[PDB]
């Protein structure tokens, strides 16, 4: 009920994410990253092979790309 | 496609041997490259009456089956054997739309249709039957000489002509490694005859394009450069050609590594 | 034998002037096109095309499709173009008489064909913008090699021909002030009829309209957004003729709103 | 994952009202194919005396309920109920 | 019982499935799945090329593609 009336100041709302509807080990960050990453994509999506879709893009999957060593660093077996 | 039949013969025995199964594709696609030659026809039609004698000794069939069927039913074992309504139940739920499914599927409908399923049950057979696999496994006796000297160049000649049209190249090994055992030096290696030197390329030859390559040379220590020199030496001095128009033949084969490249634009 | 169904006057004019209330048009469009290879290759026998045309409608009919542009673009896009190392390139055996297929057909419908019912390898990032070629290996390692030379490139006017058909849109009025201009000689009068008897300027005015509304009335099923609900007032497309159309005894346009800033593009 | 690729598998005869990877629905037309084969109208399996070690009957036990429910398929058991319970 | 009065608006029933009678280790979607795709797949066999017999087919192999992808960190012990 609160998110219905909040997305109409602009604020945008995930969808509500429940660890218990989920794999039961994997982390809050890549769960909430999957969502994140899911419509922010699909925002650039919307648009059709424009200028501004590259440089939003590219910029993007280094943000992911740089994150990446952290994902594994989320606790692990033995460190290597 | 590279070895003249006479060099390939010499010291060999009399009557070699084979599996069966090899044996049979042989003389199913010996049928279909020498029924065109006009005059090689004696080893077509000898060549199609025993298979189908062959045929029978594997498959163990009692009704008849005819060169024709036989090549349907060898044009047929391109495909998986895992392929629904071949090998595994024709009435099976459908699975997870995998890059396979394009696979599993095509060599299904294609079995399916045509209207045409006695080759089909006649492959089963090539694949699941526990008589079938036995005897193709066993061993077969094949004369030597069993296609004249003139013969097998008909093949080799026929091989080039197919896949020059496609336009594919061949990997040439380096002519340093004495893996053949079958030639006296190198003066005699098969490249020479893929390139077109005079004395040694066999009249109606299609050329082909060749690149270069050194995997196995066979030696302790080589190189892509020592294998380019071995290449320009014996054009020199074996077949006495002119420095200019040595390299030129030899520049060939090195260009044909670059224009085949596998390396993206 | 596919060309005719997508460049002829004849199939134009029956199709700009009935309505679109009734479907089944399978008659209507075989007499057309043998009107339409008449007018354009008149060197075929009757039955050769009769039968071509035959086979045409029977191989659809197999497929389980129906005769339309979404049919049609499907087996042209399928009998030339197939994927290779570069992407989608054209067969180079087929590719002669590829282009004697440009001269009267472009060649944008064709590709965005091809890549929908056949994507390319692993769905690799593929943004067309030049005509698609040939590939051979020798021909490709020479061009990389040593460099084409042009001697002659006309600058002006557009990079190329289906372009100028997207700066047409952009200019509706603009364009007809060349084409009025023009008409007013006596060799653009017979060069016009030449295509089309009955070509006149408001003519070419109501096509160049109705071919906008067209553009932003598919869109939105491209975009994926409901359909504007006043389609229902439109059943004949000459009602497309003037960028409006009234539903209900109110004014409703056709323009809609597209996620590029420059809507008419290649792109 | 690759699993399921392989699962699903149907049962070609008899078209059992149940389908998947459920192994007694892949088991009585076997016991039916190789009853007619074997002239009989059913099989007679026996299972003999778990004394010994009776915590190795739960596999039996098992099989017998989870499998062993045709009607043309005929088991004979046999030890001490009492141990069974245990 | 149940399930015979249903099968005598229209209303599907799935077969009775029992966790038991199933092996340990394999989780109840996959196999209700399983039961689902053995009817689907059955009435695409009795279509067989008939009118949108193609259309129901891939958007069925798009689906259960999709599902896939789910299916491996469902069973999946830990994360990876």
């Amino acid at each position: 009920s609160v998110v219905k009336s909040l997305n109409s100041v602009n604020i945008k709302c995930l969808p509500t994410i429940d660890p218990t509807k989920l794999p039961r080990h994997e982390p809050i960050l890549v769960t909430v990253t999957a969502r994140l990453n899911k419509m922010v994509s699909d925002k650039l999506k919307g648009y059709w092979a424009s200028n501004d879709y590259r440089k939003q893009k590219e910029q993007w999957q280094n943000h992911l790309a740089q994150l990446q060593r952290g994902l594994h660093l989320l606790t692990d077996k033995e460190y290597k | 496609i590279g070895i003249t039949p006479s060099i390939w013969k010499r010291s060999l025995p009399l009557s070699l041997s084979m599996t069966k199964e090899t044996r049979l594709l042989d003389l199913v696609f010996i049928w279909r490259e020498l029924r065109s030659h006009p005059e090689l026809l004696r080893y077509a039609s000898d060549a199609a009456i025993e298979a189908v004698r062959l045929a029978h000794k594997v498959f163990s069939l009692e009704e008849e089956v005819s060169i024709t069927t036989l090549d349907q039913v060898f044009e047929m074992r391109g495909l998986l054997a895992e392929s629904e309504g071949l090998l595994s139940e024709l009435n099976e739920p459908l699975k997870p739309k995998s890059l396979w499914l394009e696979e599993y599927e095509r060599a299904r409908e294609l079995v399916k249709t045509t209207g045409m399923k006695r080759p089909l049950k006649l492959y089963k057979q090539w694949l699941t039957s526990d008589n079938v696999r036995k005897q193709r496994a066993e061993y077969v006796e094949v004369a030597l000489e069993y296609l004249p000297d003139e013969a097998v160049v008909a093949l080799q000649q026929a091989v080039m002509a197919k896949m020059a049209d496609r336009n594919i190249a061949i990997e040439c090994p380096p002519t340093s490694n004495t893996r053949i055992s079958q030639y006296r030096n190198v003066s005699e290696h098969h490249i020479f005859r893929w390139m077109g030197l005079p004395g040694e390329a066999i009249e109606g030859d299609v050329p082909m394009s060749i690149c270069l390559g050194s995997d196995d040379p066979g030696i302790f220590a080589a190189d892509l450069k020592s294998e380019f020199y071995h290449l320009f030496v014996v054009l020199t001095r074996k077949f006495g050609l002119s420095p200019a128009d040595a390299l030129r033949k030899v520049a060939e084969v090195n260009e044909n590594g670059r224009i085949y490249r596998f390396h993206d634009v | 034998m596919e060309r005719f169904l997508l460049n002829s006057t004849v199939l134009l004019y029956r199709l700009s002037t009935v309505s679109l209330d009734e479907v089944s048009l399978d008659e209507r469009v075989e007499s057309s096109v043998f009107l339409a290879q008449y007018e354009q290759a008149r060197s075929l026998p009757d039955h050769v095309a009769k039968s071509a045309w035959s086979y045409l409608v029977q191989q659809i009919k197999q497929r389980n499709m129906k005769l339309g542009p979404v049919a049609i673009l499907r087996l042209i896009a399928e009998k030339f173009i197939k994927n290779e190392k570069g992407g989608p390139k054209i067969d180079l055996p087929m590719f002669s008489e590829w282009q004697t297929l440009m001269s009267r057909v472009s060649c944008l419908p064709i590709i965005a064909c091809h890549q929908v019912f056949n994507p390319g390898p692993a769905s690799q990032e593929y943004s067309f913008r030049w005509p698609l070629y040939p590939y051979h290996p020798t021909v490709e390692d020479y061009i990389t090699r040593e460099c084409l030379h042009e001697t002659h490139q006309h600058l002006n006017g557009s990079t190329s021909a289906e372009e100028c058909w997207l700066d047409a849109l952009k200019h509706p009025e603009a364009c007809l002030r060349d084409f009025e201009k023009g008409w007013a000689s006596q060799e653009m009068k017979q060069l016009c009829a030449q295509i089309d008897p009955s070509l006149t300027p408001r003519i070419f005015k109501d096509r160049l309209q109705i071919a906008c509304n067209i553009r932003e009335i598919l869109c939105r099923v491209a975009q994926g957004v409901e359909l504007p609900e006043w389609i229902a007032s439109m059943q004949n497309p000459q009602q497309l003729a003037n960028s409006t159309i009234l539903h209900n005894g109110r004014e409703y346009g056709f323009a809609t709103v597209w996620p590029i800033d420059d809507k008419y593009s290649q792109e | 994952p690759e699993y399921f690729s392989d699962a699903l598998k149907l049962d070609a005869q008899l078209d059992y009202s149940i389908g998947g990877q459920d192994l007694s629905e892949i088991f009585e037309e076997l016991v039916k194919r190789a009853c007619e084969i074997l002239d009989c109208k059913a099989i007679l399996i026996t299972f003999d005396d778990i004394d010994t070690q009776f915590d190795a009957g739960w596999d039996v036990l098992e099989s017998i309920r989870k499998f062993f429910n045709s009607r043309k398929l005929v088991v004979v058991a046999t030890g001490d109920l009492r141990l069974y319970s245990q």
